[PDB]
């Protein structure tokens, strides 16, 4: 940390510090100093210092090392003493990285996160900006009922174009198409009778119930009668698909000879492009007038204490654990055993934790399924209670199944908008009386772990898009084989879900989540209609466990992200 | 023959322990049942490479149509054993897990529910070709050795001992075990205590207790006495304990000691909150057979509630013999085993009947036990805007026509409506993707036709059958409920209810409200001693109806002169009764939930001028009627009578006004109220009187010339003009209405108003006047908040000008270059959740409190 004071620290004032406050940072370096700022500087000054703050040049040097600090991030003109409070706790980062270096010997919970889905920043793109812009959150903005759940009447208009165009730079940035064609849009279509083009286009069905590809611009008709598909992809509506073929003006019709979905791009390609944005926030916030830039070389050193910490593992658990069954409760209570031999980082604890969705029932005489809910959650909290190493050592991360409380209370266990909240607070009170550190988070969870972005999602992907795949009058273990189908639709997407609208909603001010326009290094896609599995592609990480029980046994994972090595562990009930 | 106690379900795939009786003795056999599942292919071609024992046809029904699906493939069913469909479970070749699946209609049907519904109570064996019954016996039996039988011998008489154990959990935390014996003569209770410093010992008061009920249920006790128990003098014993862990070791050792003292030819009616909680704390009672009642929390006071819990303890002892011999008549027709069958929930029985139904008309069960949605072939849980509309909306339209009526206003009671209404389906009528499967509701149709039938003949199971129908449609809990099935039911009640205005109309009867329950309507009489003939005649030629022949419909009250905003803002004059009286025997009911919505001082000044306002109306009404009998109604004129003292009253007022409002001491009865319903900002209370006074008299359509001078001149002391922003009138109180939220006890289906009725009507029924519980009243409220946020996220959104639907769903603009706006307001929404906000402060739901706090954040 820092450097040992022998003397004690003094309460100096503001006062006699005034010729050691202008001529140092405010004209050498240009910085104008609030009253705050300079009595929380001069506090730490003596806490630093002593009785000889007058004479010392430690204090001249740490004041320049300040204004060199608020020069790298520029924060602000002025200096703010929260602003003097979050350039403190940095130094104190900093310094513990020099005196790591002095001495080759900070901490992985100072720069650990949890991001739910209302807690992300917006990120928009506009091609007449040609970038990309932030917005800030409106959730403080206004009343609480006009923030929370009610976003604007434009943003259903804007979220699939801003989907498109985020579409046409990932396939524009591609090497094929900086060479073999060049995309047309769909509104220059009509009226070119008897040539070949090649599109990107939103597949939807119409009102007509023919298929047809629609942009920003407009939308034609298409016939998939002609069609020659890459194998290995997927293809449900809502797709965005690059669509080679012929149109033909007679009946206004599109008739494709292949299609294919546009290719990916690698994680750093894409923070190239956009410029090194710190997207989730792991240094500060991004304001209006200055975005957040995640430096280089606090990437570097990240990524060498990210190597240099080698124990720390996450265990996942298979999804769809219900609380209520015996059998389950029994596997959970071994399984937690063995995690108490050894506790790990993080327990990520998931899926439908009722076997029957909760519903407004007409038993009064009865305990109420919400009231089952609670004290389902109360019998957890007490077998949590039996093991101090998992609340001690362990922090928790909760994420919504498709059947909890909160967001099936309509949808009755059924599809429903698919940034689904996290468990309410007032139900689960006892749990937070157990652990030490349990965050509640949103069905897409974006966890920052040091330079690891971890996307966490629990949705039944496999049985919806087998159950509306395109189907074509034209058209190696199985498993394996679905399994990346699976995955390389979905990351040559950059969407967790893209389904369209009717198939699946989408809360409207909180679509940025679900975009995967930065592709994460690691992320869990949680679907129990598919097997276990994992595989990398593009530079991510896909891990499935599936349900909870297979066959009498239990199903977890232990993840260390040191080497990205992930162990599938079974337990024979 | 084999009559059967209890159905159990076995950890075995496939098998499940049956409890019999033979002779008296209680026989238990292991049974082996397999599954039969519907499956639907891409194609009609089937391979059938090598499935290890099971078969596999052609099937001839047809499917739930769900709007999404509503191709060149046929439906299939198989029937394997539980187990071996694990084996191909498993397996990923297997045709289970292939990749030409369409839907799997039924795969989660359990054997002890289609043990249930295929067998009935009453099972037979065949020993056409049999070498061991024995073999039989230890090997189990198949559905194949067995068949149905007489439902009359079923339960005919048993000559066996009940074994009575309840559990009580109270308001204070304390838990209490009560074991029954009626061969002994022990009743045995063990009571739990935080600490030994509280004192609950009371053995001379429960003796005491008991000589109080004793020649209270002598009489009741007599009427099942011969039957249900031998000697109703037995002794007490007790036990106290101070914790948990060997209060279960206790009560093990207490209940074993009852299978040494019977010996496994006894049934017990266990009656606890938790049953799987109890089953796996303690392990005798699983082989146990038992029937099973859910019983209510026990909500008790700190001091004086042993007494009553005492009371409630001897209550149930002495009661349980009539609820075993309901148990034995519901058993009889219902076809079902005693301990399988639910008492306290009346739509099992409903499902099963109605499955068996189904299952013999050859077409395809929607039976989901363990989520509210059905299975549709496993292809649910997936988001339609179909299924979410139909299943989301449940708003009943009321037809409200407010006014002034001086004919005899009456108020009819509609009862069965759901039931008049889904029984007549062939009469209302006189590819579609929301409705539901035609057939079936001709068989739903056909069997309320036999349920009606046979309740002509008093049979009070089927009674309670049609009389909870309604309450079956309307439940999630139900295994059959289908969104469809409901949806279906509530437009064709919407329909029932207009042709039932159109047909008071055809005979000259104009409405004034119309609902599930109250219908108020208006005749062409004057007086009800002249409208009485005319009122029967009328409900007769109505009964007379084809389309409404099961409807009952029963007068509730006669309003002579009466003032209609509402069902929960209306005055007048009525009488329950006719008499030959020259009073009649009237009496004035004035509900303005107006008047609560005013400072405390004007709140009973409002009731006075009121209730001047009444009897000027009636004795104008009468003068006018002596006079003319020897478009404008009786009333004409009638504010001649009382202007005079009201614009000095009101000058008076507004002297009282000008001194008292912003002096401290007589300020807090010139404060306003804060009512869940408010919106509105007061800003003179005596402007907001003479508004509401004036309004309630201008809702008449007669003399509205002469009201609107009086109201003209009333408005010139405060100095406001005739059409000023303030001086019209706007409701106080925004509408907060749940749909369709029923009693348990009267099965009274009502729509509980939050903000516009009383607190006393609230959490209580109308009719019965039994308490619902706060908490699924909270439950309710968050599924109406839920509801309106899902109605606002899916939305159509429409053009400014063109007012057109948006087909292309991704565009900038309309061809008509208008804007896309929302179908709902944008200010729609965050009224409703402010509303919400408010009756969540006022009344204390603390869970709805918990849900805007989360929902903020
Ligand atoms: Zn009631
Ligand atoms: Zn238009």
């Amino acid at each position: 940390m820092f450097g040992s004071g022998n003397v004690l620290p003094v309460k100096i004032q503001p006062p006699l510090l005034r010729p050691l406050a202008y001529r140092v940072l405010s004209r050498k370096y240009g910085l104008s100093i609030k009253s705050d700022g300079l009595s929380a500087l001069a506090e730490f000054v003596g806490t630093n210092i002593g009785a000889n703050w007058r004479q010392g040049p430690a204090t001249i040097k740490f004041l320049e090392q300040f204004a060199a600090v608020w020069k790298q991030q520029e924060r602000g003109l002025f200096i703010d003493q929260s602003g003097v409070k979050e350039v403190i706790q940095e130094m104190k980062e900093r310094e513990k990285v020099e005196w790591s270096h002095e001495h080759p010997i900070l901490d992985w919970r100072d720069y650990f996160k949890v991001i739910n889905a209302s807690q992300q920043q917006r990120f928009s793109y506009n091609p007449h900006k040609m970038q990309f812009i932030f917005v800030p959150n409106k959730k403080q903005n206004g009343l609480g009922g006009i923030a929370g759940f009610l976003p604007d009447i434009e943003d259903k208009v804007q979220m699939f174009l801003t989907r498109y165009y985020l579409t046409n730079d990932r396939v524009m940035r591609n090497e094929n198409f900086q060479s073999s064609m060049s995309i047309t849009p769909i509104k220059n279509l009509l009226g070119r009778d008897a040539q070949n083009f090649l599109l990107l286009g939103l597949l939807n069905k119409n009102f007509k119930g023919n298929w047809s590809l629609e942009d920003p611009s407009g939308s034609v008709e298409i016939d998939i009668s002609q069609t020659i598909p890459t194998q290995g992809h997927y293809y449900v509506p809502g797709c965005m698909v690059l669509v080679e073929g012929i149109y033909y003006s007679v009946g206004n019709k599109f008739h494709v000879t292949s299609m294919t979905l546009p290719p990916g791009e690698r994680r750093e390609i894409t923070l190239e492009t956009i410029g090194n944005l710190d997207l989730l926030g792991i240094h500060g916030i991004s304001n209006n007038n200055f975005i957040a830039r995640l430096d280089k070389d606090l990437k570097i050193r990240l990524h060498l204490l990210e190597k240099e910490l080698t124990d720390h593992k996450f265990v996942i658990l298979g999804a769809n654990l219900f609380l209520d069954d015996l059998k389950i409760m029994t596997a959970l209570s071994k399984i937690l055993q063995k995690l108490n031999d050894d506790p790990p980082t993080l327990l990520i604890w998931q899926g439908s934790f009722t076997s029957v969705p909760v519903f407004a029932s007409m038993s009064s005489r009865n305990i109420s399924s919400s009231t089952q809910f609670k004290n389902n959650f109360d019998a957890l909290a007490t077998l949590l209670s039996r093991f101090d190493n998992l609340t001690e050592n362990t922090t928790m991360i909760f994420i919504p199944g498709p059947n909890d409380l909160w967001g099936s209370m309509v949808s009755l266990g059924a599809s429903g908008t698919l940034p689904q909240d996290p468990i309410p607070s007032a139900f689960t009170k006892k749990i937070n009386k157990v652990c030490k550190n349990v965050v509640w988070s949103s069905n897409p969870t974006r966890i920052a772990y040091l330079s690891q972005e971890i996307v966490i999602f629990r949705d039944d992907l496999s049985g919806r898009f087998k159950r509306h795949r395109l189907e074509f009058p034209f058209n190696l273990p199985q498993k394996v084989q679905e399994t990346r189908k699976l995955v390389k639709t979905i990351l040559d997407q950059g969407h967790l879900s893209p389904f369209l609208d009717s198939l699946r909603p989408i809360s409207w001010d909180l679509d940025h989540t679900l975009t995967l326009c930065p592709i994460p290094s690691t992320m869990v896609l949680c679907d129990t209609t598919s097997a276990q599995f994992d595989l990398t592609y593009n530079g991510c990480k896909v891990i499935n466990p599936g349900s909870f029980i297979h066959n009498r046994r239990a199903r977890y994972m232990e993840y260390v992200p040191s080497s990205k090595k992930t162990i599938q562990e079974e337990i024979y009930i | 023959t084999w009559e059967v106690l209890q159905y159990k379900d076995s950890g075995e795939p496939g098998v499940l322990e049956v409890f019999v009786t033979i002779n008296g003795k209680v026989q238990n056999i292991t049974f082996h049942i397999p599954k039969t599942i519907y499956m639907k292919f891409k194609s009609q071609t089937m391979p059938l490479q090598k499935i290890k024992n099971c078969l596999i046809e052609k099937s001839s029904a047809s499917l739930p149509n769900n709007p999404k699906t509503s191709a060149g493939g046929q439906l299939f069913k198989i029937t394997l054993p539980e187990s071996v469909f694990l084996e191909e479970k498993e397996n990923c070749t297997s045709i289970f897990n292939d990749e030409n699946v369409l839907g799997v209609f039924e795969g989660t049907i359990t054997p002890h529910q289609r043990a249930i519904m295929d067998l009935g109570a009453s099972v037979t064996f065949r020993s056409k070709a049999m070498g061991a019954l024995g073999k039989g016996i230890q090997q189990g039996f198949e559905m194949k050795d067995l068949s149905m039988a007489e439902n009359e011998r079923y339960l005919s008489g048993f000559s066996m001992d009940i074994g009575y154990l309840l559990h009580f959990p109270t308001s204070i935390g304390y838990e209490f075990f009560s074991l029954f014996k009626s061969w002994g003569d022990t009743i045995t209770i063990l009571v739990l205590k935080p600490s030994n410093q509280a004192q609950e010992i009371n053995a001379s008061s429960l003796g005491q207790i008991y000589k109080q009920m004793f020649e209270k249920k002598k009489g009741k006790i007599e009427t099942y006495s011969y039957l249900v128990d031998i000697k109703e003098d037995i002794n007490f014993e007790f036990v106290y304990f101070t914790d948990i862990s060997k209060l279960y070791r206790r009560l093990s050792q207490e209940t074993t000691k009852l299978k040494e003292e019977r010996g496994l030819q006894f049934l017990l009616l266990l009656q606890s909150p938790f049953i799987t909680k109890l089953l796996g704390t303690i392990r005798l009672l699983n082989q146990m057979p038992i029937v099973k009642l859910s019983l209510n929390e026990v909500l008790l006071p700190q001091l004086n509630w042993q007494p009553t819990l005492l009371k409630k303890l001897v209550n149930h002892v002495l009661s349980s013999g009539s609820w075993i011999s309901h148990l034995i008549k519901l058993s009889q027709y219902s076809n079902i085993p005693i301990c399988n069958l639910r008492l306290d929930s009346m739509d099992y029985i409903i499902d099963v009947l109605y499955a068996r139904k189904l299952k013999k008309e050859n077409i395809v069960l929607w039976w989901n036990e363990k989520a509210p949605l059905p299975d549709h072939g496993g292809i649910q849980n997936d988001f339609d805007l179909n299924t979410s509309w139909i299943m989301n909306d449940s708003e009943f339209p009321k037809i409200n026509n407010s006014g002034v009526y001086d004919n005899v206003v009456l108020d009819v009671g509609v009862d069965n409506l759901t039931v008049n209404t889904i029984l007549t389906s062939a009469l209302i009528n006189d590819f579609v993707h929301d409705a539901f499967s035609n057939d079936a509701l001709n068989v739903l149709r056909g069997m309320l036709k036999e349920w009606w039938d046979e309740a002509l003949k008093e049979n009070s199971t089927a009674d309670l059958l049609v009389n909870s129908l309604a309450s079956w449609v309307q439940n999630p809990n139900a295994k059959l409920f289908d969104g469809l099935l409901r949806y279906h039911v509530h437009n064709l009640t919407k329909k029932a209810l207009l042709q039932l205005v159109n047909e008071f109309s055809a005979l000259g009867s104009t409405i004034v409200y119309a609902d599930r329950n109250q219908i108020l309507i208006k005749t062409n009489k004057y007086s009800p001693e002249n409208c009485y003939a005319y009122s029967q005649y009328m409900m007769k030629a109505v009964r007379t109806n084809p389309m409404f022949s099961y409807l009952d419909l029963n007068i509730k009250r006669y309003w002579d002169l009466l003032i209609w905003m509402d069902k929960f803002n209306f005055s007048g004059l009525a009488c329950i009764e006719i008499e030959e009286k020259e009073n009649q025997d009237y009496t004035a009911v004035s509900q303005w939930q107006l008047k609560k919505f005013l400072s405390p001082i004007y709140q009973p000044e409002f009731e006075d001028w009121m209730m001047i306002i009444l009897d000027s109306m009636l004795k104008t009404k009468q003068s006018y009627l002596k006079l003319n009998s020897g478009v404008e109604n009786s009333l004409n004129g009638f504010s001649h009578l009382f202007s005079k003292p009201l614009m000095k009253r009101v000058k008076k007022l507004f002297k009282n006004q000008q001194e008292f409002i912003l002096d401290p001491q007589y300020e807090a009865d010139y404060v306003i109220p804060v009512l869940p319903g408010s919106h509105l900002n007061v800003k003179n209370p005596l402007l907001e009187l003479v508004k509401s006074l004036c309004h309630v008299m201008l809702l008449s359509k007669s003399t509205i010339l002469e009201i609107r001078t009086l109201r003209k001149e009333l408005l010139k002391i405060f100095e406001l003009r005739e059409f000023a922003k303030v001086a019209e009138f706007k409701d106080p109180s925004l509408s907060l209405v749940v749909p369709d939220f029923l009693c348990e006890y009267c099965f009274f289906i009502s729509d509980i108003d939050f903000c516009k009725a009383a607190p006393e009507s609230i959490f209580s029924c109308v009719r019965c006047h039994k308490a619902f519980n706060q908490v699924l009243l909270q439950e309710h409220l968050i599924q109406k908040l839920r509801s309106d946020i899902e109605s606002y996220l899916i939305q159509d959104l429409r053009c400014s000008r063109c007012h057109k639907v948006k087909r292309d769903y991704m565009s900038a603009h309309c061809p008509c270059a208008g804007a896309w706006e929302g179908t709902l307001p944008r200010e729609s929404i965050v009224q409703k959740l402010n509303v919400f906000k408010q009756v969540a402060k006022y009344y204390g739901f603390d869970i709805l409190l918990s849900c805007i706090a989360d929902l903020t954040i």
